[PDB]
RNA sequence: AGUAGAAACAAGGGCCUUUU
């Protein structure tokens, strides 16, 4: 592995993609936590914070935040490894019968 | 001895020297008489006299379509059309290209018209405002129209083109309109006439055809429908090979060459080909807007019921258009000491103190005339519809019949707007003539005439098309682009790289030779040095820019890294035309000078644009003639919008790069971001609780005031 | 589910499709153009004649079927009531062009080229502005030695010109290139001869009847005849000028490959050949004088100034023998004066005045507008002296273009390099010097015979042609040069036995002869084109005598 | 800081107004863009004349004021005017400044610590410079050139992307606080972003310029130009200094930019996986998609997913086409019939049935299209323009430069049009075994005859003989082709034309969404086949470097 | 671009695109509605979640 | 850090690694080696008789 | 006077709008 690409692991030549849930000494700028967060129903009770304090939250907690421009949402530090390909592909195969 | 420049055309070709004729090395040359003559010719080429009366305006309306009369001197122009033949030719073209063609194109167009924002109307040439009755840019006209809409009924919440079109439609049925001014209101009829109004501009920037000495400028109620029609016309034309309007340069050359190869391969041993160079006349004065309507209806027959209604707007609007008479006549005495000025609306009064020519040209057009405007119910104008006319024309080159094959005769070619090339084939001249007459007739049936003087023919490989003469080889005129190799007039950094890029493009396409490119480079360099009042260092010249140069020159080891605008010499050539000087000299520059030039915090620095940025990338002063004119009230709203935008950008730095998006308003985002930054800093950065609380109080008070004002 | 929807909404908002159109509710599923009342009233009124409602037209177009037979019948019918003429040029030849008749076209260029006399001095790098050299030449006393007399050989208003010259000398003596507003200058500068306005609201019939206020009767230009002095100028502008470096040029950059070496070599040859002619000094004169005049018009409007007519050059290079390193020279041909160039708008006009020096008496036909005076004598021995004086005007555009008079070099280099490279490629060998020293280019007639000289010496003809195109450019020359191409293409077709044809050549000749009026260049080139077709008739068809 | 407080005070003052409040309250933020146009609108016709007239004045430019005060810029050094307190009408916060003022700053003025960051901002052009410096020029020669027109790329670029994948990258490197939600392209390409971020961080810079330069750094400039010789971006960027219509400056530029190696590796991988999936019989589609998504490869330093590169390239090969079809990737209207290339210019038609007897009597169905259609065709160093008409090759013209390539192109064209008697009565040499179905998968007679030709040259000669031969009439001697491929002879083939000078490749900026079958044969809204697995080499062994075949 | 289907293919799976396309063809409605339907369909898919 | 033709050396190193991977020390493509061998001297030659 | 063209300029607003 290398500090340049901290998101890969090379074993016997094969490559492995490590998820981005936590950021250790090498990783950089809050781009290594995004695979640990996800969107959820908006809750005005949770606090509003920045993109740097986002690391001091607890797994499974909620927090409001500002995104891009003129947009606020609510995030939760819980991931979802599943994608839509399989779910669309498999579900469509169960309809041609 | 007597000296004749033309004798070199004997022992040498003519194409390889045709550039010598073009007098593009000198300044080119620069009303109502022209407009009146145009109106007259338009009403005349409508070879008929049928007329109706508009219940709306109560005005005579000559009907120019499927009403042909006066079949004498048909060689001369005619603006009458037989819709049947037009639809037949369109059907034949579709048959050639295949089914589902027009539908596919209108679908591709509708795929864009819907998502389009109504702010893309700011880009384009000037337009005619319908409030001040003058030719302003499109941005200001759109701004004023929106402001008027808002002041009348309420702000325009729309964000796309369709809503703007529907709003325009509704505004054509209102009864009282408001708008700002030093706040006059108007009625329905006046606003209608003032909207259908069209103005003229004498720009004709390009020399091209000297006959072109004007251009149209419609209002703002006709721009979006025109854009829709042009979009569909483009989607159609691009599919065709017999058109060269959108493409430029090498594309049409390849088209013509492939066409010639196909021709030479098709014709048998008992056939011979012929070429023709055509230059249609009165193009914008014979194309009728009714045939376009019928054609678009025939096209939008299988598509959705929505496009059928949009495309049908601009045609009827051009079928009920009004023209604007400019500046009226001028009166004077014998000695010319005094001089009176008069406008159009008054010429109907002093119609007796004018030359008999003006009287004979004016009195007939006194019923079609209204206040300083004429009701032209047909015809066309320059720049309005170019691609649609090209489509209508290409429909002819696709023609075929039983007679043409009974004699083994057939034609093809390639046409752009009012300029075409024809390739006829047959077995004998007696049949060539018949074929050409047949082509001329079918073109006459749709108002497409032909100029008999500017048009000529010859054996296959000798012709011209858009200032490009063709033979076994291809002759780049090379004078068409002579004005291009010059200081644009933007800044110092840029013009030089732009000139080098132009030289490169010429060398690649126009076959510009090396030594010529070097000469042009040196000439542009000299003109650059002269324009910006700058010269080298070793040169004996003494002056303002040059005084401090010689003063501080002592500090420099090598003068090879300097810039031209700072007393630098030329280090560039053919093999380095694709490289700006700022990059080529970077290694040589002595260290101190390099840091000062590329120091990021520079006062004048202001940001295709393939160039480097530096202190030399400045912006010019702004004009001040308006300072005297009372055009200041309009500056207020512009200043307001500018303040708002620059504040929003002060908060969000990427507003220009990345178009903002979201469901929040501006105030909401501003407030939230300010609070976020305040917390982010007070947590660690140099801020006190007092400052944070003061900021928060100010922000909440501003929010309260914003929500309370309205 | 929320993540997917957020991504989708962001994408749509980025595509401007996040609206009811693409994301409607159950009800708002019918989008349609809000067809009002007036628009419909019009649409049913703009319909073609046979129909009276857009519905009928739509039903006729949506169901239109092709009937080729009626189409072919109408085609033939229209093809019979037309009778399009077809004229093969070989049978119907081109007559000669009919030039107008009347007096001769006189000199029109602002400055003199052949009849111009100049005083020269050596240039010092310190004193290089126009306001300085005009004084340097003034101290030696020759500029002040001049003293014309009240008796002119020809012209009008000589008193105004004389007083203006005296005021010019006085101002030069005062070291201030400025002039006061008197009656004379006011008359020559058109100061107060601008029309006075009269509103109609303040107008009445009695006022009209008092002083006739009819519509202005435009007095279009009048015709002229063929000028016989043009060939003289053309032949004079082909010879050397005793100096070079008349037109400033930049430096040559380094080179690394054979290509740039070739380019530099050829460019050096051509530039060295061209910088020695006479047309070159006129180009440099125009450049510098126009630059100075533009600067003045920009800085000192509403003020009558004094600007010289000068140029800079360098004496030719003899052998190493004698004095080496030849020096530079500042030459002065005359004086120029502007008049309140308040260029409020492009295309405007600011009157100027031209005081030039000559040693050759005038001709009434050619030097018609000038007003010459006998000044005195000057050396070389002593010879009499004349003073050509006139009045004219300019604008922003002509200034900018005259200043940009270094395009003729580009055009000529293009033509020459093209010829040479074409001749070199057909043989795959470096044939450039040979093509310049050997290839002959017909350049005129003398004693009824044809004349020829290598391209190396014919470049000057093309250069002068381009310069004149830059000088006498107008709408007339534009139309002419635009309508002459047909004749050249027909000629080429004749050379290659291509049976050309046309529809109405007489109309073409008419259009051409329509734009030939009081512009020497058009007349000269038209006569030369007639001579061309005549000389070619000895070798080609399609032309009448 | 205090600046922040000032911004807040300004916002408050501005909200105190009514119009500003209404506009900052109504609508969304996008309106800003609109507001950005209604202001500062002013153009000029001929900026050249205007520029000269304008710079002639004694204070022609505008400039900031506070920046000058802070920069201790005076109004003279040895008597030359540098700026004067005043206000422009538009900005209202700028002051008119002299041209001499710029010179003053550069020579002696406010020095900065370092500026090498520029080399990264304009990396593309420094790369141009370096590529130039590593060239070894050669002699110059004069001759005529066969310059063919075509669409190509002029800007060498690594990791060519789309536009949507850039508008995001320009943020996470420069404006992270204003960043949007993380897109997939980011999560996938993390190291790339980190690299681009390491350089433009903690630096004094103008960011708009950086974004513009990044757009150029990721844009392959596509142009329709005349071209001669090899086709590589390294050359097209300076073609102007290599040769024209009459001259050529020889120079070797082969060992630079290492571009085409990536493309050939990609195509080899595509061929490999296509064959692998073809080994299947009922799920080659899903098998291929799995092989795709289960694979990655290295580019320089970074590791990229195959399916991501495939959707960015434009290599029109019968392998890339299939893959881009499986992934639903749209593409251009370009055909492929074996090794050759084809493109339709005009015409139409529809499928039709016919049969042929292989040996004695053995009926085998083969299809052919109906009405006349033109086609351009491109084989190795050879071009052609031909027409088909109802199972016949009507006419054809050629502008190539080789006899062998000419003959092969002609034969493949004849096959593509089913012209000749062989399609009416196949030869004895072929049999039912060679017919089709290596393991069950049928084969149309077209590719059958194809491989039959590629097998032996004499099959090709016989096929050419199937085309009419006649005596070379007078005059047409030059425009004639023998059996060997000679520009002239005494007897030549039928309905043929030759010439020196390639054909101008057509052009069309169109896209189509096609599909494919379970037998790996793509269709385009019609019975026409654009690609297959029979038009590619049979097989070959290669050792791929820096690749990841993470599949069992 | 050039068609709503290609657009929907940007962030949707081509399978659901084809599905909604066949659906609108069944009901013969304006093809601008490919998006909403595909979205709903994809939601249903990701709601099953196997 | 300091060099003249870095790109050639780099591409050649990559080719060397590729060759070693292929178990053959040979290098097929001849673009860099050709250059670096001809930098010393390489040119055409004209016969004296053609002079 | 003049320019140039097939009409416009020959200042306009209330004091303002110098180096090959």
């Amino acid at each position: 592995w290398s500090k340049a690409d901290s998101s890969k692991i090379y074993c016997h030549g094969i490559a492995i993609r490590v998820p981005l849930v936590v950021g250790d000494e090498h990783m950089d700028t809050s781009l290594a936590l995004l695979e640990g967060f996800s969107v959820c129903e908006n809750d005005p009770r949770a606090p509003m914070v920045t993109r740097q304090d986002l690391i001091d939250v607890g797994f499974g907690q909620k927090v409001r935040l500002f995104v891009g421009q003129g947009s606020v949402r609510t995030f939760k530090r819980t991931a979802s490894q599943r994608a839509a390909s399989s779910d669309v592909n498999k579900n469509v195969k169960k309809i041609k019968m | 001895m007597e000296i004749n420049p033309y004798l070199m055309f004997l022992n040498n070709d003519v194409t390889s020297l045709i550039s010598t004729t073009y007098p593009y090395t000198g300044p080119p040359p620069m009303s109502t008489k022209y407009t009146l003559e145009t109106i007259k010719r338009t009403y005349d080429y409508s070879r008929t006299s049928v007329e109706k009366t508009s219940k709306v305006f109560n005005i005579p309306r000559r009907k120019f379509c499927n009403c042909l009369e006066d079949k004498d001197e048909l060689v001369k122009p005619t603006g009458n059309v037989d819709i049947s033949s037009l639809l037949g030719l369109a059907e034949m073209m579709e048959k050639r290209m295949g089914e589902g063609f027009f539908k596919h194109c209108v679908m591709e167009a509708e795929t864009e018209i819907l998502k389009m924002h109504f702010s893309r109307l700011t880009e384009g040439r000037q337009t005619y405002d319908w409030t001040s009755e003058r030719n302003m840019p499109a941005a200001t006209a759109l701004q004023l129209t929106v402001d008027a809409i808002k002041e009348t009924e309420g702000p325009f919440k729309g964000t796309t083109m369709l809503e703007y079109c529907n709003k325009m439609i509704e505004m054509l049925d209102w009864k009282e309109i408001k708008f700002k001014k030093v706040i006059d209101s108007i009625k329905h009829d006046e606003f209608l006439i003032r909207a259908l109004t069209i103005n003229t501009m004498a720009k004709d920037g390009e020399r091209g055809k000297l006959q072109r000495r004007a251009i149209a400028t419609p209002g703002m109620i006709v721009r979006p429908f025109s854009k829709i029609v042009e979009t569909v016309a483009q989607k159609i034309c691009e599919k065709l090979k017999e058109s060269g309007l959108p493409v430029g340069g090498n594309e049409k050359k390849a088209k013509l060459k492939t066409t010639v190869t196909s021709l030479n391969a098709r014709m048998n041993s008992d056939q011979f080909a012929v070429n023709i160079t055509g230059d249609n006349s009165k193009w914008n004065e014979c194309q009728q807007p009714e045939a376009y309507l019928a054609l678009l209806a025939y096209i939008t027959k299988d598509s959705s019921d929505l496009m059928k209604d949009l495309c049908s707007v601009a045609p009827v609007l051009f079928c009920n258009k009004f023209v604007k008479l400019g500046q009226g006549i001028r009166l004077s005495n014998k000695r010319k000491t005094k001089e009176v000025i008069i406008k159009a609306e008054k010429m109907g009064k002093y119609k007796n103190l004018m030359r008999e020519e003006y009287k004979n040209l004016f009195e007939p057009l006194e019923k079609y005339i209204q206040k300083d405007v004429c009701f032209l119910p047909g015809g066309m104008l320059m720049g309005m519809f170019n691609m649609l006319s090209t489509v209508l024309g290409v429909s002819t080159l696709c023609y075929m019949d039983e007679e043409l094959k009974a004699k083994g005769c057939f034609w093809t070619g390639l046409q752009s707007s009012d300029d075409f090339v024809l390739f006829a084939v047959a077995s004998n001249w007696s049949n060539i003539h018949w074929t050409i007459r047949r082509f001329n007739a079918v073109c006459k049936l749709i108002g497409i005439n032909m100029s008999l003087e500017k048009s000529y023919g010859s054996l296959p490989e000798l012709f011209e098309f858009t200032s490009m003469f063709f033979d076994g080889e291809f002759v780049s005129n090379l004078a068409m682009e002579l004005p291009a190799f010059t200081t644009a007039g933007v800044n110092e950094g840029v013009d030089f790289t732009a000139a080098m890029s132009i030289i490169k493009t010429n060398m690649i396409n126009n076959s510009l030779s090396p030594s010529t490119a070097l000469m042009a480079l040196r000439i542009c360099l000299q003109e650059f040095r002269a324009t910006y009042r700058v010269h080298p260092w070793d040169s004996r010249v003494k002056g303002g820019r040059m005084k401090i140069i010689n003063e501080f020159i002592k500090t420099i080891e090598n003068k090879d890294g300097l810039l031209i605008a700072d007393g630098g010499k030329l280090m560039n050539n053919i093999s380095t035309l694709h490289i700006p000087e700022e990059v080529l000299k970077f290694e040589k520059m002595d260290e101190q000078y390099r840091n000062r030039v590329f120091n990021p915090k520079n006062p004048f620095t202001n940001f295709e644009n393939e160039a480097v940025v530096s202190t030399h990338s400045f912006r010019t002063r702004a004009n001040r003639t308006l300072l005297n004119t009372d055009m200041r009230a309009m500056m207020a709203e512009e200043k307001r919008y500018q303040m708002v935008c620059d504040m929003f950008k002060s908060v969000f730095e990427s507003a220009d790069i990345n178009p903002p998006i979201g469901a929040m308003s501006i105030g909401e985002a501003i407030e939230e971001k300010l609070l976020e930054r305040a917390k982010m800093k007070r947590d660690i950065g140099a801020i006190e609780d007092s400052e944070y609380e003061e900021i928060k109080d100010i922000i909440r008070d501003a929010k309260k005031a914003r929500l309370e004002s309205r | 589910i929320f993540s997917f929807l957020a991504t989708a909404a962001d994408f749509l908002r980025k595509e401007n499709m996040f609206n009811e159109i693409f994301l409607p509710d159950n009800e708002e599923t019918i989008i349609e153009m809000k067809k009002g009342k007036t628009f419909l009233e019009l649409r049913d009124e703009s319909v073609p004649l046979p129909f009276q409602t857009y519905e009928q037209m739509k039903d006729y177009c949506e169901k239109f079927k092709g009937n080729p037979r009626e189409l072919a019948s109408k085609v033939s019918q229209m093809q019979s009531n037309i009778k399009l003429p077809i004229k093969h040029y070989e049978q119907n030849k081109f007559r000669q062009i009919r030039l107008p008749k009347g007096p001769m076209a006189p000199y029109t260029h602002k400055f003199l080229m052949e009849e111009a006399w100049m005083f020269t001095k050596i240039s010092d790098p310190e004193r290089s502005r126009a306001g300085e050299i005009l004084i340097d030449f003034f101290k030696k006393g020759n500029l002040s030695a001049i003293r014309p007399k009240d008796k002119p050989l020809q012209g009008k208003y000589p008193i105004h010109y004389k007083n203006l010259w005296n005021q010019i000398k006085a101002a030069i003596a005062d070291r201030t290139m400025v002039i006061n507003e008197n009656d004379h200058s006011e008359f020559l500068g058109g100061i107060g001869r601008a029309s006075k306005k009269i509103p109609e609201i303040s107008l009445t019939q009695d006022v009209i009847t008092t002083e006739g206020l009819k519509q202005s009767e435009n007095k279009l230009p009048e015709p002229r005849s063929f000028p016989r002095w043009f060939n003289a100028e053309w032949m004079w502008a082909i010879k050397d000028s005793d100096l070079t470096g008349w037109v400033p040029m930049a430096e040559y950059p380094p080179a690394d490959n054979e290509l740039e070496d070739y380019a530099e070599h050829l460019n050096k040859t051509m530039e060295g050949v061209l910088q020695g002619t006479n047309c070159a000094r006129e180009m440099g004169k125009c450049i510098l004088t126009v630059g100075a005049l533009m600067t003045e018009c920009r800085l000192f409007p509403g003020k009558i100034k004094v600007v010289p007519i000068y140029a800079r050059s360098k004496e030719r290079k003899s052998m190493q023998e004698g004095l080496p390193v030849p020096s530079e020279m500042d030459c002065l041909f005359g004086i120029c004066v502007k008049s309140k160039s308040h260029l409020n708008k492009d295309d405007g006009m600011y009157t100027i005045i031209t005081f030039e020096f000559s040693i050759r008496e005038p001709n009434l036909e050619k030097h018609q507008k000038y007003t010459v005076f006998e000044a005195g004598h000057t050396t070389v021995r002593e010879v009499p002296l004349y003073l050509y004086c006139r009045t004219t005007a300019l604008s922003k555009i002509k200034n900018d273009w005259l200043s940009k008079a270094r395009r003729c070099f580009i055009t000529t280099m293009d033509t020459v390099e093209t010829i040479c490279l074409r001749e070199s490629a057909k043989a795959e060998e470096n044939l450039v010097e040979k093509t310049l020293n050997e290839k002959q280019m017909w350049i005129g007639k003398k004693n009824g015979e044809l004349i020829a000289q290598p391209l190396r010496e014919a470049l000057r003809v093309q250069l002068v042609q381009q310069f004149y195109f830059c000088i006498y450019n107008d709408s007339q020359l534009e139309g002419f040069c635009n309508e002459q191409k047909k004749i050249l293409m027909a000629l080429e077709g004749d050379k290659k036995n291509k049976s050309s044809f046309g529809f109405n050549p007489e109309g073409l000749l008419e259009k051409i002869e329509e734009c030939l009026i009081n512009n020497p260049m058009c007349l000269f080139m038209a006569q030369r084109l007639n001579e061309l077709v005549i000389e070619a008739s000895k070798r080609g068809a399609k032309f009448f005598k | 800081m205090s600046l922040l407080l000032t911004i807040a005070k300004e916002y408050k003052r501005l909200c105190q107004d009514a119009k500003a409040a209404q506009m900052m309250t109504v609508g969304t933020v996008s309106n800003y863009t609109t507001f950005k146009k209604w202001t500062t609108s002013r153009k000029e016709k001929n900026p050249s004349l205007r520029m000269r007239w304008a710079m002639s004045s004694k204070f022609p430019i505008i400039a900031n004021k506070r920046m000058l005060e802070e920069a201790q810029i005076p109004k003279e050094h040895n008597n030359v005017a540098l700026w004067e307190d005043t206000e422009d009408v538009s900005k209202r916060d700028h002051v008119l400044a002299s041209a001499s003022c710029i010179n003053y700053w550069n020579f002696c003025g406010p020095c900065v610590n370092n500026s090498e960051v520029i080399k990264e901002v304009y990396k593309s052009r420094f790369g141009r410079l370096e590529r130039r410096k590593e060239i070894m020029w050669k002699e110059l020669r004069f001759t005529l050139v066969d310059r063919q027109r075509r669409r190509v790329d002029t800007q060498p670029v690594e990791q060519r992307l789309r536009t949507g994948e850039i508008k995001d990258l320009q943020m996470w490197t420069l404006f992270e606080d204003e960043a949007p939600l993380a897109s997939k392209f980011i999560l996938d390409n993390y190291g790339l972003v980190k690299e681009m971020r390491s350089k433009f961080a903690n630096k004094p810079l103008n960011k708009e310029v950086v974004a513009h330069m990044l757009e150029k750094q990721f844009n392959p400039e596509s142009r329709f130009l005349p071209v001669f010789g090899a086709i590589r971006p390294e050359r097209m960027e300076l073609i102007h200094a290599l040769g024209g219509e009459t001259w050529i400056q020889e120079a070797n530029t082969a060992g630079i930019s290492n571009v085409d190696q990536r493309k050939n590796d990609i195509r080899a991988v595509c061929r490999k996986v296509c064959l692998a999936a073809n080994a299947s019989i009922m799920n080659a589609k899903s098998k291929l998609v799995e092989y795709i998504k289960s694979t990655s490869m290295r580019i320089g330093e970074t590791e990229r997913k195959l399916e991501e590169l495939i959707l960015e390239t434009d290599d029109v090969s019968p392998e890339v086409t299939l893959c881009k079809s499986a992934l639903g990737g749209q593409l251009g209207k370009t055909l492929s019939f074996g090794p050759m290339l084809l493109k339709k210019i005009s015409g139409s038609g529809v499928k039709v049935k016919d049969t042929v007897y292989i040996q004695g009597v053995r009926a085998v169905q083969f299809e052919y299209w109906s009405e006349q259609e033109e086609f351009y065709g491109e084989y190795k160093s050879a071009t052609a323009l031909f027409s088909r008409k109802e199972r016949s090759l009507e006419w054809i013209t050629i502008g190539g430069g080789i006899n062998e390539d000419r003959k092969r192109l002609l034969a493949m064209c004849m096959i593509f049009c089913r012209d000749g008697d062989y399609f009416k009565d196949a030869p004895a040499t072929i049999t039912m075994a060679d017919l089709s179905t290596k393991l069950g998968r049928e084969i149309p007679y077209q590719y059958v005859m194809m491989n039959w030709i590629q097998k032996s040259e004499d099959n090709l000669e016989a096929l050419l003989y199937s085309r009419g031969i006649v005596e070379t009439n007078p005059g047409k001697m030059g425009s004639s082709m023998g059996i060997d491929g000679s520009k002239r002879a005494i007897k030549s083939l039928r309905a043929v034309t030759i010439q020196s000078g390639k054909i101008d490749m057509p052009e069309s900026k169109e896209k189509i969404h096609l599909e494919l079958s379970d037998n790996l044969e793509a269709f385009d809204s019609s019975g026409r086949i654009v690609a297959t697995i029979l038009d590619l080499p049979s097989d070959k062994k290669v050792t791929f470097q820096d690749v990841s075949f993470q599949h069992p | 671009s050039k068609t709503f289907a290609e657009i929907a293919e940007a962030f949707l799976e081509p399978e659901a695109v084809r599905i909604a396309k066949e659906a609108v063809e069944e009901y013969g409605d304006h093809e601008r509605k490919i998006i909403q339907i595909g979205i709903h369909f994809q939601v249903c898919c990701m709601f099953c979640d196997e």
